[PDB]
């Protein structure tokens, strides 16, 4: 592997504070977090934009009025110009001052920022490519006011400017340099402080609110000028009005509470619609759709990091969760689900594939210290600093059983067996390891070897070995399963936190106590020792990882760094994580091989081995063309179009290779394919298959693969393990779809037989 | 909860040593035989600190008095130090009648709770090995003043008649130096 | 069990009666347990159906 | 008062209040639950389990009867469980001072974790692992 | 209800079950939907029937589907 | 009463478990 | 998007034109573009024209493309009306309609015992 692995997701939606906004387009879901920006899609939220020049987390955000312009300001002032899938167009340091809300025209012509105690509007540059040292041009300054902008609003003559100022006030500004009206008259007269205004798409109504939930309507009258229309006096409310945000429909009002609950009303009527509790919470701010159907609001920082979607007819869209500093990760067997741990006392089921949050489990006294799955799919093992431990099934949501029964109060890891028969935990403050039956919980042996706090342990897939890392520069081996114990080793320096295993029972990874990362296997030849943990903006070996291929290793400290290792020597790549101000704690590896995890503090995960590179394996260009050639094999000789536009690898071809040739050929083919052109072709029909329609043609691809090569991935196993595992995800997730579907065509013939 | 015992001599046992060290040996599922290749290594606090056992039995022979049992509870610490009988040639018996395992009924004779009290505790506490707790044999501890006898028997009912047997071999101990230890 | 300890072509390798003899018995056996399959297959959603009556 | 804030080395003048306020809450907690018929075995039961927290905090070093809660609970005790005042009576420097002036720099380690504060707090338990770096 | 309570009672063990069955699938054929009209309770049992045989559905799917696993390697 | 006096005390005794516990991996 | 609808019709929580041209001839390609476009119509489906509906329904089978939706459509079907479809006592000009669903459902069961066939071995050279 040499791919260029780069950061295109994150690990959970909103950690902290910012504005929010939909897309145009209804289905394009922007909710930034503080460090980077992320526009989910609403169907299969998925992952676009992902800018990183921001050295201070806070957004202010908002595109033009098609999507190809977005925008995002931090507190310094500088902002940052994307197009549709971060290009990262255009740069530009605007302001030694922060900003407080940024605003399009419906036209894309004016371009709006509210800063310090002045106005600006830009002329807005149009996509194109760069060749602009400075792209943005200034149109017009407005001078003065008293003080601070805190809200802006843009009418649909795109002449027609009202904000708002922090002195109990609001001003009206035309934009062309026409007087409207020959006034940019004030607005006074109020007894609490402003929150916001809003013009009404009418051209006849001149709205505003303020601090305490008073109203005020004033009209297009300019006897001649401003009157009152409706008054409010509030002093039982008791709150504070946090956010407001007005209907394009121009019927309704939202308004958000620090109290934390949502108001619903309507503008001239003054009913109340609905009002919604979530919490007690604030309410940070609130934005609705062009078209009034759906609600998004936000909430703050070290309240709830949560948003929710509800509509108009009261029923909410999307729920989500998304808790603070993570403790654990691990990956299904099924390379779909991540479980997380949180300090609160949760524990959560994200389906990053797809941005879900799917379920949770709460039990939890205090913070989750170790998750793990087991290797049927079925049960997943929780361990806790309760002094207890748990197990899981997925959809039954129900919770087998919780072992313990010695005093404690303190367990930092958890192991299981692929067995499934025993669980392993070894507390931090006995010197001692504690297993489990998980028939019944019933207490086998306690099995005295230690002499510091055990901390680390796992198994093997031989699964006959116990392999256990202990803080005193001792790591030892353990049988569980035969009729005697064993002898245990000692290290040669260095006191170790972090053991992983190979999977074969055959390798053990250790970090010692500095950045040395270690290897040795099970007759203790000691292979490699390798070099420190760099990047302050001391050094530490917290986690480590065996990949699944047996090539490969990960290593993850606390010093905003990972590090990728080979069996030999050599240092691949080193990733990192900037920001400022542990970040990393845990690592573990998919069984996808396209990717991996890494729990920061942040929460940032993907590697994402993509194809877009070019790789030449075995000399692809005396295939001189990767055209005309491989038109010659589509014409001609189909077992030679595989070779050849195999040892080729522009994707943008294997689609036609791949799927023109027919359906008679296709045994003939697999019968006469090299041995050494397989595996990326069975990861290739992996990935290739979740995402068409074309379930029969593949499915008579996989019968000949499977069919023809069954003993040569028997024997030659560990990357195929990959590959296979790819495809028997989607031939379950194909099969409990259409047995269920053509069921419930079964029943119904003999059931027109009954009567 | 039940002890774990080892049991332990000098580097030169003879056959009256070893047939003795076999009835000690007979006080399982808990009750292990090991000789070490020094006399008396000092690092057995490791060794029990490390295999997290409770309970160390030593055999020795001295000539303030003649032959010395010991036995210590091994993480408080308090040792009892006991003086021998007989140590000249006893029954060549290593297992035969139950098992170990069965836990005997236990009998005190001629009560002193002044203080020979810890004595009566740590008894207790040894003796407790096997979850059987019902009684098919039984051990007898005879205290005389500082004159203590022990006995094995196994329940002979004929006739519904209360016959003892008597197995095993016949101890007779009195109190050498018992170290005051420490709640440490 | 007896299929995945051993064998069929590393116990012998040649097309025999044995081997023909296998595919009519696993023939039997898949017809024989689809019937079963078949019939639990209309019975359970021939359960259902009423209940979706007695609302 | 300030007897305590000059003894201690503290960086601060808050930190007295603040302990105060806690003192003040296991007070009342003691008073409260003081006031009940003495063979109701809630009482007994949760001024046992107090009693044995009390214990791993270490402010309750010393080993304790019930009227201990009124009597032994100040600032000064929970103050003793500051770091440096471990590191002095464990004999690694030489006065408080000094040793205030170690974790200022880095070079004390409690477990695998460096530390540079001097309000990190020990358990009865943590203080087994005490070393540099 | 006499012979249903002894299909209920029947459908809990394992390789049993399957004459248990065979009436089931005959009274269905043999009556009409209202189960004929005056009709007493049994909601207990005809909610009870569901998770056994729906339980029995998964096995012998596994059985079927790994029996062609023998046939289709040579 | 009696009931009333477990009711308080248990939510003080919570929300102490909470504030020593702040202090406890701090 | 394939997770979509077979999630989405389980439930948690004109075009009356069409229909009778396509009682007139075979138009029916146009309303299952109708139906393949937009609009969740678990509400539409509910508001004689079922025998027009099922005809429809076996041109959506005579092509070989979108069974994932068909089949769902069919189902949904035997939820909804599954009374009036019942006519309390069968056979009538539904059951010819039905009769002609019935074959052409024979035609499509060819696919599952491969699925059986490729989860089994793979389940195999997963094992061994």
């Amino acid at each position: 592997m040499k791919s260029d692995f780069k950061f295109s997701n994150l690990l959970g939606t909103v950690y902290r504070q910012g504005n929010i906004t939909f897309s145009d387009d209804g289905k394009q879901l922007l909710s930034p977090v503080g460090n980077r920006v992320s526009v989910f899609d609403l169907i299969n939220n998925k992952s676009f934009t992902f800018e990183y020049e921001h050295r201070k987390n806070i957004a202010a955000i908002d595109l033009n009025k098609q999507g190809t312009l977005l925008i995002s300001i931090d507190e310094d002032g500088r902002a940052i110009l994307v197009n549709f899938k971060a290009r990262n167009v255009l740069h530009h340091f605007n302001f030694k001052e922060k900003c407080s809300a940024v605003k399009f025209s419906p036209d894309g012509r004016l371009f709006a920022l509210a800063s310090g105690r002045f106005l600006q509007i830009w002329k807005t540059p149009d996509v194109n490519k760069d060749r602009q040292f400075a792209p943005f041009v200034r149109h017009r300054v407005h001078a003065g006011h008293f003080q601070d902008i805190t809200s802006l609003t843009w009418s649909q003559d795109s002449r027609f400017i009202l904000t708002t100022s922090k002195d109990l006030s609001a001003k009206i500004w035309s934009v062309d340099s026409e007087e409207k009206n020959l006034a940019a008259t004030t607005f006074n007269g109020h007894r609490d402080y402003v929150m916001g205004a809003f013009f009404s798409h009418d051209q006849e109504k001149i709205y505003t609110v303020s601090k305490d939930g008073a109203v005020f309507v004033w009209e297009f009258t300019k006897k001649y000028s401003w009157r009152i229309t409706k008054k409010h006096f509030f002093y039982a409310n008791q709150a504070k009005v946090k956010c407001v945000t007005f209907h394009p429909a121009t019927r309704l009002l939202a308004v958000g509470f620090t109290s934390g609950e949502f108001r619903l009303y309507d503008l001239p009527d003054f009913t109340l619609i609905q009002q919604l509790s979530m919490g007690q919470n604030p309410v940070n701010t609130v934005s609705v759709n062009q078209t009034g159907e759906w609600l998004a609001f936000g909430s703050s920082k070290l309240g709830q990091l949560l948003v929710y979607e509800w509509q108009s007819e009261s029923y909410i869209l999307k729920q989500q969760g998304h808790f603070d500093s993570t403790n654990s990760l691990a990956y299904s067997p099924d390379g779909s689900r991540v479980v997380t741990a949180s300090e609160d006392g949760k524990i959560k089921v994200w389906d990053i594939t797809s941005g879900f949050c799917l379920a949770t489990f709460e039990e939890h006294t205090s913070s989750v210290t170790a998750v793990q799955f087991a290797k049927r799919g079925q049960v997943m093992f929780s361990s806790s600093l309760d002094g207890t431990v748990r197990a899981w099934d997925l959809i039954r949501y129900r919770n087998f059983r919780t072992f313990t029964g010695t005093e404690r109060i303190q367990f930092n890891c958890l192991a299981v067996d692929p067995s499934g028969e025993v669980v392993c935990a070894g507390s931090l403050d006995n010197f001692d390891i504690h297993v489990w039956s998980v028939q019944t919980g019933q207490l086998l042996d306690a099995l005295s070897g230690h002499e510091g706090p055990v901390s680390c342990l796992s198994f093997s897939q031989e699964n006959s070995v116990l392999a256990s890392a202990s803080w005193d520069k001792t790591i030892r081996i353990w049988s569980i399963f035969g009729r005697s114990q064993q002898v245990e080793p000692i290290e040669v320096y260095s006191d170790v936190l972090a053991l992983s295993m190979r999977p074969d029972g055959k390798e053990v990874a250790v970090s010692t106590l500095k950045g040395q990362i270690s290897i040795f296997n099970i007759e203790d030849a000691k292979q490699v020792g390798n070099i420190d943990c760099r990047k302050d903006i001391s050094k530490f070996f917290t986690t480590i990882h065996y990949s699944f291929d047996g090539m490969a290793i990960v290593a993850g400290g606390n010093n905003n760094s990972i590090c990728l290792y080979d069996v030999p020597n050599e240092v691949l790549l080193k990733r990192f994580i900037v920001s400022r101000n542990v970040r990393v704690t845990s690592v573990q590896f998919s069984p996808t091989a396209n990717a991996f995890a890494a729990a920061s503090t942040e929460g940032l995960l993907i590697y994402s081995t993509n194809d877009t590179i070019l790789f030449d394996p075995f000399d692809l260009d005396v295939d001189v063309t990767p055209h005309s050639t491989v038109e010659a094999l589509r014409e001609k000789q189909f077992l030679n179009a595989l070779v050849m536009a195999f040892r080729l690898n522009e994707e943008y071809l294997i689609n036609k290779v791949y799927e023109a040739i027919p359906i008679k050929e296709i045994p003939l083919v697999a019968s006469n394919i090299p041995a050494i052109y397989l595996p990326r072709i069975l990861k290739f029909i992996g990935d290739f298959a979740i995402e068409s329609q074309h379930i029969e043609f593949n499915l008579i691809w996989i019968k000949a693969l499977l069919s023809a090569s069954g003993g040569y991935i028997n024997e030659h196993k560990y990357l195929f393990s990959t590959a296979m595992r790819s495809i028997q995800r989607f031939i379950v997730r194909v099969a409990k779809e259409v047995v269920n579907t053509t069921t419930d065509n079964k029943y119904t013939y003999r059931f027109l037989v009954s009567t | 909860m039940d002890p774990r015992i080892i049991v332990t001599t000098s580097r030169d046992p003879s056959t009256r040593l070893s047939q003795f060290a076999k009835e000690i040996k007979l006080l399982f599922p808990n009750a292990v035989r090991l000789n070490r290749g020094n006399y008396v290594m000092p690092n057995l606090v490791d060794a029990c600190k490390k295999s997290g056992t409770t309970d160390l039995v030593v055999l020795h022979e001295h000539r303030g008095v003649p032959t010395s049992l010991t036995i210590s509870h091994f993480p408080h610490g308090p040792t009892a130090q006991f003086s021998l009988h007989n140590v000249v040639m006893r029954h060549d018996i290593i297992n035969a009648g139950n098992q170990s395992e069965v836990n005997p009924h236990l009998i005190f004779d001629n009560f002193t709770t002044a203080l020979g009290k810890r004595v009566v505790c740590i008894l207790k506490h040894l003796f407790n090995a096997g979850p059987k707790k019902d009684s098919e044999r039984v051990i007898t501890f005879a205290n005389r003043g500082d004159f203590i006898s022990v006995r094995q028997h196994v329940y002979v009912r004929t006739r519904e008649g209360v016959e003892i047997a008597e197995v095993g071999p016949r101890f007779e101990m009195r109190l050498f130096e018992l170290r005051l230890g420490t709640l440490e | 069990f007896i299929i995945k300890f051993n064998h069929k072509e590393l116990v012998s390798q040649k097309n025999e009666e044995l081997k023909l003899q296998i595919n009519r018995v696993k023939t039997e056996l898949r017809s024989a347990l689809k019937s079963t399959e078949d019939d639990l297959g209309f019975n359970v959603q021939g359960l259902k159906f009423v209940k979706q009556q007695w609302n | 008062d300030t007897q305590v804030m000059r003894t201690y080395h503290i960086q601060n003048r808050e930190d007295y209040h603040k302990y105060n306020r806690i003192c003040g809450d296991i007070r009342r907690l003691a008073n409260k639950l003081s006031l009940l018929p003495p063979t109701d075995p809630f009482r007994r039961k949760h001024e046992q389990l107090l009693l044995d927290k009390l214990y791993a905090m270490g402010v309750l070093t010393t080993k304790s009867k019930i009227s201990d809660l009124e009597n032994k609970v100040t600032v000064s005790a929970i103050c003793r469980r500051r770091l440096p005042v471990i590191m002095h009576r464990l004999k690694m420097a030489e006065t408080i001072q000094d040793a205030v002036k170690f974790i200022e720099q880095g070079h004390v380690r409690v477990g695998p974790n460096l530390i540079n504060d001097p309000a990190y707090l020990v358990t009865r338990n943590m203080e087994d692992y005490v070393t540099w770096v | 209800i006499l012979l249903m309570k002894r299909c209920r009672d029947w459908n809990t063990n394992a390789k049993t079950h399957t004459i248990a069955q065979r009436t089931i699938r005959c009274i269905l054929m043999h009556h009409n939907i209202a189960k004929l009209s005056e009709i007493p309770g049994m909601v207990k049992i005809v909610d009870a029937i569901i998770p056994y045989t729906q339980r029995h559905f998964t096995r012998v799917d596994n059985l079927v589907e790994q029996s062609y696993i023998l046939d289709y390697a040579l | 009463e009696l009931q009333k006096a477990h009711s308080e005390i248990s939510e003080l005794y919570a929300n102490l478990v909470y504030k020593l516990d702040v202090l406890s991996s701090v | 998007q394939k997770k979509l609808d077979a999630e989405e019709q389980m439930n948690k929580f004109h075009f009356t034109k069409q229909l009778r041209e396509g009682s007139q001839s075979k138009d029916y390609s146009s309303l299952l573009a109708t139906l393949i476009n937009f609009s969740p119509a678990a509400v539409d489906l509910e508001i004689d024209e079922i025998v027009w509906f099922i005809d429809a329904l076996t041109q959506g089978l005579k092509s070989n493309k979108n069974f994932e939706l068909y089949e769902t459509f069919m189902s949904l079907l035997f939820k909804a009306h599954g009374d009036v479809i019942h006519a309390n006592n069968k056979n009538q000009d539904i059951a010819s309609a039905l009769q002609n669903w019935e074959d052409v459902h024979k035609k499509e069961d060819r696919l599952d015992d491969l699925v059986k066939f490729c989860m089994g071995v793979a389940a195999f050279v997963t094992t061994a």
